[PDB]
RNA sequence: GCUUUACUGCAGGCUGUCGCUGAGGACUCUCACUCCGGGAGGAGGACACCGAUAGCCGGGCA
RNA sequence: ACUCGUACGGUCACUGAAUCCUGCCCAGUGCAGGUAUCUGAACACCUCGUACAAGAGGACGAAGGACCUGUCAACGGCGGG
RNA sequence: AAACAUCUCAGUAUCGGGAGGAACAGAAAACGCAAUGUGAUGUCGUUAGUAACCGCGAGUGAACGCGAUACAGCCCAAACC
């Protein structure tokens, strides 16, 4: 489906109407420091590592839209709920 | 499953092990101080129940009494010598360096002073091509372009009971009598006729095997079985 | 053959013999070894915890 | 002023450099042609083995031992095992190389007990150890002050107890706060869990 | 119990790296170390073996 | 252990005396050889980060793989129109 | 664990080595109710199924302190001779 780059609608932090950018979520970058990844390293041995020996499980039909609405006025960004959509392209 | 035949073997249990207590010498060039005028007479001819072939009984010099590798024809009353001032004849032992090449030899050393370890079963020979002041190149009976010190001793003439593979064992009895000299488990029994506990080629409604059998230089014992990192198969091309 | 009965009449090899050290039939004249209280192969007495119950 | 002794102890901290780096190179080729228990007159280090407890007396001895480096030589499972125990590389004794080297040298010497021990090195394949043993048999020892009390019933076979200063420390008794609640009194006492 | 391109691991083989290990992306040497020789000495040589680790193969086995 | 053995050896497999014979297929799988380029771990090395460290990235690149080739008395195949 | 691989059963069963009448531990490179505080070590009661671990599932699981029992503190290496 199509959807306008910028649009006008509320800004929980302004608390009011402003024209907003939405831009889809780019993932961040991991540091490999988490306590999860200690855990990974202290608890793997020899054998099986019991959750650690797990693979990546696959992929849904259709992804859920993953936003960010960014006021243009203040720059401080909002998140929302996100629906199916085979495909989002933006309008501009 | 179990361990396969080739695995029952490195136990080095009775069945698979040589009637080494029936064996009646391990043929080694005699060591010599130098000089080379180290000679002996032959005393008699035997049979060398390991090698299925002759073997010589010389008596040295210096009162020594030991069997010898011997090449075809020697006989009793013949005069062998070992040094490096040895004649020239068929039986008699030095290194590869006062040897003239084209000229045949056996029982070479892999490294001079081991005693001998080339070309020693019934009828083959090495031959001594190029010479040198550092290196002596032999050719093996395998075909093998062979590079050994010159100073390695060896014997000149060719293993004595040439043509003993000529005639075919015909019945399974004459096979026998032959594997019970030698460090071998017989019959054979094969691998697609046993069972898939027993080899990787067994089991099955019919007889074949299972999956290909060039198998890896890497496989691991109780696996590697049929035809080893074999580079090509078959006859064609 | 059969492994039963028939079988049963080669029997006549002596083999697990009166212990000089323990007393019990069982010093096997073949092996010099008792299998009871271990003579021939053990300086110290044979003996292991499984032959009581665990907690005894 | 420094004491001589202060020079043989500065030398090993460092057994890889100067005039100790020519002598181990020179001294290891006599060692790896030696038993696995050289009784030797003298102590390699004898700073250290003074600091342990060496005395030039009657009924102290002194003993090289050499041992194989490396993780556990264990054979692999012949019967079912879950995938965490069915290891044999990784795997590596709980005891440490100096101790197993104390107790090879206590059984070549069934009459006397171990006092201490340390290290004198080693090459690619195996290390070596002095340790130092005593005769709590001899007079001259029953009647040192200082060495008397390895005489007592109880110190027999201490090495084989764990009693040794090797032992001790492998069995995680350095710490007598933190850390320890599973090692002191005993590893055994505690269940067996350190 | 058995099989395999089932899941997960474990031996074993191959290969890089570190230690043993030294002198002057290709090279010489000798002193450790290895092998041959009764010895003298010869071959090889900082490699190999061995210890540690990493990648690949791995129903041979659990 | 084989081995008091050394290629006329001995190991690993297939077929199964003699006689007449044993065609075509290397795409897949297996084994083996080669390989400009691609991919390919760790140590050491370079950059960023941290007064250190965790960590992120780069350069180099072994075996292996991609790719090419050889091989069926190697696993096996030899149809429809 | 209602399957099962980490986990659990369990450092249990069993195996190897060795002491004593009891073993072992033990006079702080401790504790960290953070203090102007405690003062070797076992053990008992409690702290507490608490903190901590864990396909964060099932399960697992201390310590300091406190109240008791009994109380005990010393010898080398070295400097200088
Ligand atoms: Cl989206
Ligand atoms: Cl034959
Ligand atoms: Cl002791
Ligand atoms: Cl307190
Ligand atoms: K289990
Ligand atoms: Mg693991
Ligand atoms: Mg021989
Ligand atoms: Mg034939
Ligand atoms: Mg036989
Ligand atoms: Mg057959
Ligand atoms: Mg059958
Ligand atoms: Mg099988
Ligand atoms: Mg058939
Ligand atoms: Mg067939
Ligand atoms: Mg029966
Ligand atoms: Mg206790
Ligand atoms: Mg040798
Ligand atoms: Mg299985
Ligand atoms: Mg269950
Ligand atoms: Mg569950
Ligand atoms: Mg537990
Ligand atoms: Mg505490
Ligand atoms: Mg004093
Ligand atoms: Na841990
Ligand atoms: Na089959
Ligand atoms: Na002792
Ligand atoms: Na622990
Ligand atoms: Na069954
Ligand atoms: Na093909
Ligand atoms: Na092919
Ligand atoms: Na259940
Ligand atoms: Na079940
Ligand atoms: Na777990
Ligand atoms: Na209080």
């Amino acid at each position: 489906m199509q959807m306008p780059r910028r649009f006008n609608t509320y800004c929980p932090h302004c608390n009011e109407h402003q024209e907003h950018e939405v831009e889809k979520v780019r993932s961040g970058r991991q540091t490999g420091m988490k306590w999860i990844d200690r855990q990974r390293e202290r608890n793997s041995g020899i054998g099986n590592d019991g959750k650690f020996s797990k693979v990546p499980g696959g992929d849904k039909p259709t992804k859920k839209t993953d936003l960010k609405y960014r006021c243009g006025e203040c720059g401080k960004a909002h998140l929302r709920e996100g629906w199916r959509a085979g495909r989002l392209e933006f309008q501009e | 499953g179990r361990r396969i035949q080739g695995q029952r073997r490195g136990r080095g249990t009775s069945t698979f092990r040589a009637p080494s207590h029936r064996y009646k010498a391990d043929l080694e060039h005699r060591k010599v101080e130098d000089g080379d005028v180290i000679a002996g007479t032959v005393v008699d001819i035997e049979h060398d129940p390991a090698r299925s072939a002759p073997v010589a009984a010389v008596e040295f010099e210096d009162g020594d009494r030991r069997l010898i590798l011997a090449p075809e024809g020697v006989g009793v009353g013949d005069e062998l010598q070992v040094g490096v001032s040895a004649e020239i004849a068929p039986g008699n032992t030095l290194p590869l360096a006062e040897i003239p090449e084209g000229v045949p030899v056996c029982n070479v050393e892999s490294s001079p002073g081991d005693g001998g370890k080339f070309a020693r079963a019934s009828g083959v020979n090495a031959q001594l091509l190029t010479h040198d002041r550092n290196v002596a190149v032999v050719k093996l009976p395998s075909g093998e372009m062979k590079r050994l010190d010159p100073q390695c001793r060896a014997t000149i003439g060719v293993v004595a009971g040439g043509g003993r593979t000529d005639k075919p064992f015909v019945k399974a009895g004459n096979k026998h009598h032959k594997m019970k000299a030698r460090g071998t488990k017989w019959p054979n029994v094969r691998g697609v006729a046993m069972n898939a506990v027993d080899h990787p080629f067994g089991g099955g409604g019919r007889q074949h095997p299972g999956k290909p059998k060039s198998i890896s230089r890497n496989a691991p014992p109780g696996r590697k079985v049929g035809d080893i990192a074999s580079k090509r198969t078959g006859r064609g091309g | 053959t059969g492994a039963g009965t028939p079988s049963q009449g080669k029997k006549n090899t002596t083999t697990h013999t009166k212990c000089r050290r323990c007393g019990e039939k069982s010093y096997h004249t073949k092996k010099k070894v008792c299998s009871s209280c271990g003579f021939g192969k053990s300086a110290k007495r044979r003996d292991y915890e499984w032959q009581s119950k665990a907690g005894e | 002023a420094r004491s001589a002794y202060s020079y043989i102890r500065d030398a090993w901290e460092n057994p890889g450099d100067g005039q100790l780096a020519e002598l181990q190179w020179q001294r290891q080729q006599e060692w790896r042609n030696e038993g696995a228990v050289e009784r030797i007159e003298r102590p390699t280090r004898l700073d250290k083995a003074r600091s342990q407890g060496y005395k030039a007396k009657q009924g102290v001895i002194v003993a090289r031992v050499s041992v194989r480096k490396g993780s556990a030589r264990k054979r692999r499972h012949k019967a079912g095992r879950r995938s965490k125990r069915q290891g044999v590389t990784r795997i590596t004794r709980r005891k440490d190389i100096q101790r197993v080297a104390e107790e090879r040298a206590s059984r070549t010497f069934p009459n006397l007990r171990v006092l201490n021990s340390y290290s004198v090195g080693q090459d690619g394949r195996q290390k070596w150890h002095e340790v130092i043993l005593i005769d709590p048999n001899h007079p001259a020892i029953q009647n040192d002050d200082d060495l008397s009390w390895i005489c007592a019933d109880d110190q027999a076979d201490r090495v084989f107890r764990g009693l040794t200063g090797a032992g001790r420390r492998n069995r995680g008794l350095s710490g007598k706060g933190k850390g320890s609640e599973k090692t002191r009194p005993s590893l055994r006492s505690n269940g067996g869990k350190a």
